[PDB]
Protein backbone atom coordinates (compact mmCIF):
# COMPACT_ATOMS: atom_id res chain seq x y z
CA UNK A 1 0.00 0.00 0.00
CA UNK A 2 2.53 2.50 1.23
CA UNK A 3 4.85 2.26 -1.77
CA UNK A 4 2.26 2.54 -4.52
CA UNK A 5 -0.57 4.67 -3.14
CA UNK A 6 -0.48 8.41 -3.50
CA UNK A 7 -2.73 10.95 -1.79
CA UNK A 8 -4.42 13.77 -3.63
CA UNK A 9 -4.01 17.11 -1.87
CA UNK A 10 -6.19 20.19 -1.81
CA UNK A 11 -5.04 23.33 -0.01
CA UNK A 12 -2.73 21.00 1.85
CA UNK A 13 -5.52 18.57 2.73
CA UNK A 14 -5.77 14.99 1.54
CA UNK A 15 -9.20 14.30 0.05
CA UNK A 16 -8.53 10.96 -1.63
CA UNK A 17 -5.96 8.43 -2.71
CA UNK A 18 -4.77 7.42 -6.18
CA UNK A 19 -3.63 3.93 -7.14
CA UNK A 20 -1.46 2.59 -9.97
CA UNK A 21 -2.87 -0.76 -11.05
CA UNK A 22 -1.97 -2.90 -14.04
CA UNK A 23 0.41 -0.28 -15.38
CA UNK A 24 -2.18 2.49 -15.33
CA UNK A 25 -3.02 5.18 -12.80
CA UNK A 26 -6.56 5.70 -11.56
CA UNK A 27 -8.17 8.52 -9.58
CA UNK A 28 -11.82 9.15 -8.70
CA UNK A 29 -13.69 11.98 -10.32
CA UNK A 30 -15.88 13.14 -7.44
CA UNK A 31 -12.76 14.16 -5.53
CA UNK A 32 -11.03 17.39 -6.54
CA UNK A 33 -7.40 18.00 -5.70
CA UNK A 34 -3.71 17.90 -6.55
CA UNK A 35 -1.88 14.59 -6.98
CA UNK A 36 1.17 14.33 -4.74
CA UNK A 37 3.66 12.86 -7.22
CA UNK A 38 4.88 15.38 -9.76
CA UNK A 39 5.72 12.73 -12.33
CA UNK A 40 2.10 11.64 -12.45
CA UNK A 41 0.88 15.24 -12.52
CA UNK A 42 1.73 15.39 -16.23
CA UNK A 43 -0.36 12.35 -17.16
CA UNK A 44 -3.37 13.25 -19.30
CA UNK A 45 -6.29 11.67 -17.46
CA UNK A 46 -8.86 10.12 -19.79
CA UNK A 47 -12.21 10.43 -18.04
CA UNK A 48 -14.83 7.66 -17.86
CA UNK A 49 -18.05 9.29 -16.52
CA UNK A 50 -19.85 5.94 -15.93
CA UNK A 51 -16.99 4.86 -13.59
CA UNK A 52 -16.63 8.36 -12.04
CA UNK A 53 -12.85 7.77 -12.41
CA UNK A 54 -10.02 8.97 -14.71
CA UNK A 55 -7.31 6.61 -15.97
CA UNK A 56 -3.92 7.27 -17.50
CA UNK A 57 -0.83 5.44 -18.67
CA UNK A 58 2.08 5.74 -16.23
CA UNK A 59 5.63 6.42 -17.50
CA UNK A 60 8.24 3.78 -18.25
CA UNK A 61 10.04 3.91 -14.91
CA UNK A 62 6.92 3.21 -12.88
CA UNK A 63 5.07 0.87 -15.24
CA UNK A 64 7.14 -2.06 -14.00
CA UNK A 65 6.26 -1.45 -10.34
CA UNK A 66 2.46 -1.48 -10.04
CA UNK A 67 -0.30 -3.28 -8.19
CA UNK A 68 -2.10 -6.11 -9.94
CA UNK A 69 -5.85 -6.33 -10.15
CA UNK A 70 -7.64 -9.62 -9.67
CA UNK A 71 -10.93 -11.06 -10.83
CA UNK A 72 -11.47 -14.01 -8.52
CA UNK A 73 -13.18 -13.04 -5.24
CA UNK A 74 -13.56 -15.88 -2.75
CA UNK A 75 -16.18 -14.58 -0.32
CA UNK A 76 -15.06 -13.71 3.18
CA UNK A 77 -12.71 -11.13 4.68
CA UNK A 78 -10.35 -8.82 2.83
CA UNK A 79 -7.50 -6.55 3.81
CA UNK A 80 -7.72 -2.77 3.90
CA UNK A 81 -5.79 0.19 5.24
CA UNK A 82 -8.27 0.31 8.11
CA UNK A 83 -8.08 -3.41 8.75
CA UNK A 84 -10.14 -6.31 7.45
CA UNK A 85 -13.07 -5.58 5.15
CA UNK A 86 -15.87 -8.09 4.82
CA UNK A 87 -17.34 -9.49 1.59
CA UNK A 88 -20.58 -11.44 1.22
CA UNK A 89 -23.56 -11.60 -1.13
CA UNK A 90 -21.76 -9.53 -3.79
CA UNK A 91 -21.40 -6.55 -1.37
CA UNK A 92 -18.47 -4.98 0.58
CA UNK A 93 -19.06 -3.70 4.11
CA UNK A 94 -16.94 -2.65 7.07
CA UNK A 95 -17.67 -2.36 10.78
CA UNK A 96 -19.52 0.89 11.19
CA UNK A 97 -17.55 4.02 11.91
CA UNK A 98 -14.50 2.72 10.04
CA UNK A 99 -13.59 4.81 7.02
CA UNK A 100 -14.99 8.15 5.98
CA UNK A 101 -14.55 11.14 3.73
CA UNK A 102 -11.13 11.45 2.14
CA UNK A 103 -10.60 7.67 2.07
CA UNK A 104 -11.78 7.45 -1.53
CA UNK A 105 -9.51 5.61 -3.93
CA UNK A 106 -7.88 3.42 -1.34
CA UNK A 107 -7.62 -0.05 -2.91
CA UNK A 108 -9.05 -3.23 -1.47
CA UNK A 109 -6.33 -5.83 -0.97
CA UNK A 110 -6.43 -9.60 -0.94
CA UNK A 111 -4.35 -12.28 0.75
CA UNK A 112 -1.65 -12.33 -1.95
CA UNK A 113 -1.45 -8.56 -2.04
CA UNK A 114 -3.48 -8.00 -5.19
CA UNK A 115 -6.26 -5.52 -5.78
CA UNK A 116 -9.87 -6.62 -6.06
CA UNK A 117 -11.73 -3.30 -5.79
CA UNK A 118 -11.32 0.42 -5.18
CA UNK A 119 -13.39 2.19 -2.53
CA UNK A 120 -15.31 5.20 -3.81
CA UNK A 121 -17.91 5.95 -1.16
CA UNK A 122 -19.99 4.55 1.65
CA UNK A 123 -23.45 4.30 3.10
CA UNK A 124 -23.59 4.08 6.92
CA UNK A 125 -26.19 1.31 7.57
CA UNK A 126 -25.97 1.62 11.40
CA UNK A 127 -24.65 -1.92 12.05
CA UNK A 128 -22.01 -1.64 9.27
CA UNK A 129 -20.98 0.73 6.42
CA UNK A 130 -22.00 -0.40 2.90
CA UNK A 131 -19.14 0.63 0.54
CA UNK A 132 -19.86 1.85 -3.02
CA UNK A 133 -16.84 0.31 -4.83
CA UNK A 134 -15.78 -0.45 -8.40
CA UNK A 135 -14.97 -4.12 -8.98
CA UNK A 136 -13.85 -6.54 -11.64
CA UNK A 137 -15.71 -9.65 -12.78
CA UNK A 138 -15.14 -13.17 -14.04
CA UNK A 139 -15.99 -12.11 -17.56
CA UNK A 140 -13.40 -9.34 -17.33
CA UNK A 141 -16.16 -6.86 -16.62
CA UNK A 142 -15.81 -3.67 -14.61
CA UNK A 143 -18.85 -3.02 -12.41
CA UNK A 144 -19.63 -0.10 -10.06
CA UNK A 145 -21.14 -1.78 -6.94
CA UNK A 146 -23.18 1.00 -5.24
CA UNK A 147 -25.57 0.27 -2.30
CA UNK A 148 -28.74 2.40 -1.79
CA UNK A 149 -27.90 5.80 -0.21
CA UNK A 150 -24.27 5.65 -1.46
CA UNK A 151 -22.36 8.75 -0.22
CA UNK A 152 -19.24 9.39 -2.40
CA UNK A 153 -16.44 9.85 0.11
CA UNK B 1 -48.99 34.46 -69.01
CA UNK B 2 -52.19 32.41 -68.83
CA UNK B 3 -51.40 30.58 -65.58
CA UNK B 4 -50.14 31.70 -62.24
CA UNK B 5 -46.79 30.41 -61.03
CA UNK B 6 -46.95 28.25 -57.93
CA UNK B 7 -44.16 26.95 -55.68
CA UNK B 8 -45.15 23.44 -54.59
CA UNK B 9 -45.17 22.42 -58.25
CA UNK B 10 -42.62 24.73 -59.87
CA UNK B 11 -39.65 22.54 -58.91
CA UNK B 12 -38.34 19.80 -61.14
CA UNK B 13 -38.71 16.21 -60.02
CA UNK B 14 -35.01 15.62 -60.62
CA UNK B 15 -34.18 18.63 -58.47
CA UNK B 16 -36.72 17.39 -55.93
CA UNK B 17 -35.01 14.00 -55.83
CA UNK B 18 -31.61 15.55 -55.24
CA UNK B 19 -32.96 17.89 -52.57
CA UNK B 20 -34.79 15.09 -50.78
CA UNK B 21 -31.69 12.90 -50.86
CA UNK B 22 -29.46 15.57 -49.34
CA UNK B 23 -32.07 16.43 -46.73
CA UNK B 24 -32.90 12.83 -45.82
CA UNK B 25 -29.30 11.68 -45.51
CA UNK B 26 -28.81 13.82 -42.41
CA UNK B 27 -32.15 12.67 -41.00
CA UNK B 28 -31.18 9.03 -41.49
CA UNK B 29 -27.80 9.74 -39.93
CA UNK B 30 -29.28 11.36 -36.82
CA UNK B 31 -31.75 8.48 -36.54
CA UNK B 32 -28.83 6.05 -36.65
CA UNK B 33 -27.02 8.11 -34.03
CA UNK B 34 -29.98 7.99 -31.67
CA UNK B 35 -30.31 4.24 -32.34
CA UNK B 36 -26.64 3.72 -31.49
CA UNK B 37 -26.99 5.79 -28.32
CA UNK B 38 -30.01 3.73 -27.21
CA UNK B 39 -28.21 0.46 -27.98
CA UNK B 40 -25.18 1.64 -26.01
CA UNK B 41 -27.42 2.58 -23.09
CA UNK B 42 -29.03 -0.86 -23.13
CA UNK B 43 -25.63 -2.57 -23.25
CA UNK B 44 -24.19 -0.49 -20.41
CA UNK B 45 -27.33 -1.08 -18.32
CA UNK B 46 -27.16 -4.82 -18.97
CA UNK B 47 -23.41 -5.08 -18.32
CA UNK B 48 -23.29 -3.03 -15.13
Amino acid sequence: ESDKTFPIMLNGQVNGYACVVGGRLMKPLHVEGKIDNEQLAAVKLKKASMYDLEYGDVPQNMKSDTLQYTSDKPPGFYNWHHGAVQYENGRFTVPRGVGGKGDSGRPILDNRGRVVAIVLGGANEGTRTALSVVTWNQKGVTIKDTPEGSEPW
Amino acid sequence: HKVDQEFQAAVSKTSWNWLLALFGGASSLIVVGLIVLVCSSMLINTRR
